[PDB]
């Protein structure tokens, strides 16, 4: 997952 | 291997064998999909069935470039889904191209799910959710294993992950029994990372999904709820995932209290070996036990018996937590890329990589004997501007 998922 | 065994176009004739119609535990109907390696596939199609909260193509509140993209339209066609295909396949050369990509690969071939979906102790059954139906020529299916499927995006298009079907009494990518990975990916689109004029190597981002795909394919995953304060909370999984820099963030005595845990599941695993007295399916109990044997680097004495070997296990281990990361393929590709997990993208692009003028197996984006070579350009969103398309 990409970091932006993290949010 | 040269890896991948041969070219597929998506017009290729299904032969059953590495062109074929299957289903993928949900009824749907079956759709292409292509075997380019032992035990890994790859469906050019919209991931509209591995979650049920999840068979459409923008909801409501969706979020807006460059986290979330939409477009319902998008791997409709042969044309896109060939194209896909042979994306898909380059970067599995490229990432096989480097020494690091070669044996991470290699290790998920030989990471096959363990067999302990029966309820005797002493039976060795596989478990389904890891195997796809094939269709056969009278319209009858065949249960096949595989460790690995290259599947196109759900509704949000660059949301990239690994999914894995769940079992009612069993933590398969946590326990050391592994479980059949499913990655949601497009090798159309990529991003471009802080400081966005530079675009991500779709090769690394790849990468990144096979690295979770290792620690889920040998039950070593993680629990998503492991969360480091970072400044801001971020999972271990993650963290660990991208190596480098941030492997600060991460406690070392977690980490050894993760490996000693692990280490006892592979004993469990190994005791469950010598336990095994029957086996479901057709070769062979002594044949599964090798290919285990395998897999989690057992020791094997005279009377056959198996035990895990500390060495072999730590070197293991080793190899699967902190030397597949994406920091260290970005060594072996030599490109540009963040320096660290928490690095907002700041842009979208869509790519195509299947010319060979535009991306190749061993320079990427920044093409040898080309003005591209040189600084990254090829990396460089607006230098090599023919090659990125910014999104909305
Ligand atoms: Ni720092
Ligand atoms: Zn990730």
């Amino acid at each position: 997952r990409r970091f932006a998922a993290m949010l | 291997m040269p890896f991948v065994n041969k070219q597929f176009n998506y017009k290729d004739p299904v032969n059953g064998v590495d062109i074929a119609y299957i289903k993928i535990p949900n009824q749907m109907q079956p759709v292409k999909a292509f075997k380019i390696h032992n035990k890994i596939w790859v469906i050019p199609e919209r991931d509209t069935f591995t979650n049920p909260e999840e068979g459409d193509l923008p909801p409501p509140e969706a979020k807006q470039v460059p986290v979330s993209y939409y477009d319902s339209t998008y791997l409709s066609t042969d044309n896109e889904k060939d194209n896909y295909l042979k994306g898909v396949t380059k970067l599995f050369e490229r990432i096989y191209s480097t020494d690091l990509g070669r044996m991470l690969l290699t290790s998920i071939v030989r990471g096959i799910p363990f067999w302990g979906g029966s309820t005797i102790d002493t039976e060795l059954k596989v478990i389904d959710t890891n195997c796809i139906n094939v269709i056969q020529p009278d319209g009858s299916y065949r249960s096949e294993e595989l460790n690995l499927v290259i599947i196109g995006p759900s509704a949000d298009i660059i949301q990239f992950e690994c999914k894995s079907f769940g079992h009612e009494v069993l933590n398969l990518t946590r326990n050391g029994y592994g479980s059949t990975q499913y990655i949601r990916f497009s090798p159309d689109f990529t991003f471009g990372f802080e400081e966005g004029k530079f675009a991500t190597d779709p090769a690394v981002t790849l990468a990144h999904e096979l690295i979770h795909a290792g620690h889920r394919l040998y039950g070593i995953a993680i629990n998503p709820n492991r969360v480091f304060k970072v400044n801001l909370e971020v999972s271990f999984e993650e963290l660990r995932t991208f190596g480098g820099h941030d492997a600060k963030f991460i406690d070392s005595l977690q980490e050894n209290e993760f490996r000693l845990y692990y280490y006892n599941k592979f004993k469990d695993i190994a005791s469950t070996l010598n336990k095994a007295k029957s086996i479901v399916g057709t070769a062979s109990l002594q044949y599964m036990k090798n290919v285990f044997k395998e897999k989690y680097l057992l020791s094997e004495d005279t009377s056959g018996k198996f035990s895990v070997d500390k060495l072999k296990f730590d070197k293991l281990y080793k190899m699967l937590t902190e030397i597949y990361t994406e920091d260290n393929f970005v060594k072996f590709f030599k490109v540009l890329n963040r320096k660290t997990y928490l690095n907002f993208d700041k842009a979208v692009f869509k790519i195509n990589i299947v010319p060979k003028v535009n991306y190749t197996i061993y320079d990427g984006f920044n093409l040898r004997n080309t003005n591209l070579a040189a600084n990254f350009n090829g990396q460089n969103t607006e230098i090599n501007n023919m090659n990125f398309t910014k999104l909305k």
